[PDB]
């Protein structure tokens, strides 16, 4: 988390056909399910995988950044580690901080 | 190389 | 596909025994989803599961089912971030095929035209664009008929299932 | 919410330069802040607004759909309305359902 | 315009590099121009000149 460079996506409509990209069959189908008239997916007969071409009219999410005002917090001392108090790695993973 | 299936 | 009777108790070497009987070279449904997910989020821009096999075969000489082992070993060692360089992705596939090498026990110009043809293909596209002509419409319509065919073919199949050859014929 | 068509975005890397799109100055700057080397933004001197061109290497979010298993819930009868129990529109807005 | 772009692509030539470099110098200029402005603020015309 960087207050100075805060990640967010914006919605945009693609104004002209994107260039096709390779994708799995399962994945290409998830796209077509979403976009319908606004995407073409076709099997590449040799590999078994599909090409995904977003047509004009489709919806795209293009990441952008935001500068935020709150730059300071009262944080647990740097290097604190539930591991050193003796907590098992399995718990560390499984659990929320 | 001699083609093996996955075990 | 085949669930043994005590999956939760029958030990792993003893489950691999039971599963080996019925399976052969099948990368499986759940594993095929996991490898294309590993290729999508972790491989650098453009590096397909397609490209990653043509590298495993060109530079490390691996056939169909042997590169299936190298992808499964890379799935257990999947990067916690997407690799940056295509050379970083190449170096990753290298060490993954040598961890497969000692787990299976085996040790180890047209491209100029390719750059030009790309160019022409694009000159085509942009031209088609200007022409407002849909190059893919054939395959659209085709794929739709192909569907309605297995559909009809289906009902016919059933009617034959019920009435039999002699009656239908 | 449609269990049959569940909305999600996937991350993809743009393999070749996207075609530029128009954007506000504030907005184009939020993009450049995010992408840096991987995006070009330039002022269109006549309008005051900027063009945003995503270069190869950039990150894109492309929406896709997922079919989900849970199709049935015990829902408040269709047409229920806090308005008819007598709740002010201001509260309706302001508050969580 | 598109026939241009795709051609440039093939040629691997950056059409926008001029404006990049230009915009960067334009920055370093208001930057220097700034310090100079200040030094003049402190010392005055007569002294600086």
């Amino acid at each position: 988390y960087n207050p100075e460079k805060k990640e967010m996506i914006q919605e945009v409509i693609v104004e002209e056909d994107l260039e096709p990209f390779e994708a799995s069959k399962e994945t290409a189908e998830q796209f077509k399910h979403q976009h319908g008239d606004k995407v073409d997916i076709f099997e590449i007969p040799e590999t078994g995988e599909y090409s995904v071409k977003l047509l004009k009219g489709a919806t795209l999410y293009i990441p952008k950044a935001l500068r935020f005002d709150r730059l300071v917090a009262g944080q647990i001392p740097t290097g604190w580690n539930a591991k050193t108090y003796g907590i098992s790695d399995d718990i560390i993973s499984q659990v929320d901080p | 190389i001699a083609d093996e299936p996955v075990k | 596909g085949t669930t043994p009777e005590k999956p939760e108790e029958t030990p792993l070497e003893e489950l691999a025994e039971t599963f080996q009987d019925t399976f052969s070279g099948a990368l499986g449904k759940q594993s095929s989803s996991l490898l294309s997910r590993l290729i999508s989020s972790k491989m650098p821009g453009g590096f397909t599961i397609t490209v990653a096999r043509k590298y495993l075969q060109t530079r490390w000489g691996l056939p169909s089912g042997r590169q299936d082992g190298v992808l499964l070993v890379a799935l257990s060692n999947e990067p916690a971030a997407r690799l940056g360089s295509e050379a970083d992705a190449k170096a990753f596939l290298d060490s993954m095929a040598q961890k497969y090498a000692s787990i299976v026990g085996v040790d180890l110009l047209e491209e100029i035209t390719k750059d030009h043809k790309v160019l022409a293909r694009q000159q085509l596209q942009v031209l088609a664009r200007y022409l407002k002509m849909d190059l893919d419409n054939g395959e659209r319509k085709f794929l739709k008929e192909k569907d309605t065919v297995a559909e009809l073919q289906a009902q016919l199949d059933y009617l034959n299932a019920e009435l039999g050859e002699f009656f239908v014929n």
